[PDB]
């Protein structure tokens, strides 16, 4: 539902290649991205399910 | 001129891969048992690969070890990224070869200008993506505080350095993380956050790993 759940998906800084969540409201899905390792944003989640529980709907 | 290059099969030997079903970081064997990556690099379920060119293919040189322990810097900040070292336990000792080799700690801390070498699995596009199959090297100087605290303003750490090139175009990406730094055989960095990826006026920042030797020796001593 909310409006973190609207924001582009955040790799920042670090350089870990972690694939993480993020809700892409374009499509209405969540889907993977690039995630660096630190100072994630609240559009990231570690699995499909909790970016639709948290997100899905927005 | 493009920064990496193809290092060539098992010639950085204390290079490992950090696995959590794929690629996410790089690490460093410091002994049999022991590697050393960064903090922001801790994950549950690691298994570390040894031995690794092709992260894509079973090339028959491989140790393939899960980590029994994991230790983050007891004064890792996660916002500010100073402290940005862990050590990693192996389940079971490595054995030690000729594809599979330990990195010497530093006796002291390298000067600006040292060239150094940096090696990953990382992204090789600037902007873009392709992460490649086989371990790459990147050949980049240290440089000075002054200069690392004006591409950073208000963000370099006594514990972070700065190394490569003010132009751009030759640096350290995502997937490199946790990886090594060594300079006249010596580990000085590990592989740890920039602005981007080689971006002119934003060199790579890497952990100074010459503060942290006697945390290391006596981390791995107790545990
Ligand atoms: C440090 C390992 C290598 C050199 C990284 N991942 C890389 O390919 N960097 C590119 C370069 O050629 O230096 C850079 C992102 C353009
Ligand atoms: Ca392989």
């Amino acid at each position: 539902r909310p409006d973190f759940c609207l924001e582009p998906p955040y790799t920042g800084p670090c350089k870990a290649r972690i694939i993480r969540y993020f809700y892409n409201a374009k499509a209405g899905l969540c889907q993977t991205f690039v995630y660096g390792g630190c100072r994630a944003k609240r559009n990231n989640f570690k699995s499909a399910e909790d970016c639709m529980r948290t997100c899905g709907g927005a | 001129i493009v920064g990496g290059y193809t290092c060539g099969a098992n010639t950085v030997p204390y290079q490992v891969s950090l696995n959590s079903g794929y690629h996410f970081c790089g690490g460093s064997l410091i002994n049999s048992q022991w590697v050393v990556s960064a903090a922001h690099c801790y994950k549950s379920g690691i298994q570390v690969r040894l031995g690794e060119d092709n992260i894509n293919v079973v090339e028959g040189n491989e140790q393939f070890i899960s980590a029994s322990k994991s230790i983050v810097h007891p004064s890792y900040n996660s916002n500010t990224l100073n402290n940005d070292i862990m050590l990693i336990k192996l389940k079971s000792a490595a054995s030690l070869n000729s594809r599979v080799a330990s990195i010497s700690l530093p006796t002291s801390c390298a000067s600006a200008g040292t060239q150094c070498l940096i090696s990953g699995w990382g992204n090789t596009k600037s902007s873009g993506t392709s992460y490649p199959d086989v371990l790459k090297c990147l050949k980049a100087p240290i440089l000075s505080d002054s200069s690392c605290k004006s591409a950073y303003p208000g963000q370099i750490t006594s514990n972070m350095f700065c190394a490569g090139y003010l132009e751009g175009g030759k640096d350290s990406c995502q997937g490199d993380s946790g990886g090594p730094v060594v300079c006249s055989g010596k580990l000085q960095g590990i592989v740890s956050w920039g602005s981007g990826c080689a971006q002119k006026n934003k060199p790579g920042v890497y952990t100074k790993v010459c503060n942290y030797v006697s945390w290391i020796k006596q981390t791995i001593a107790s545990n």
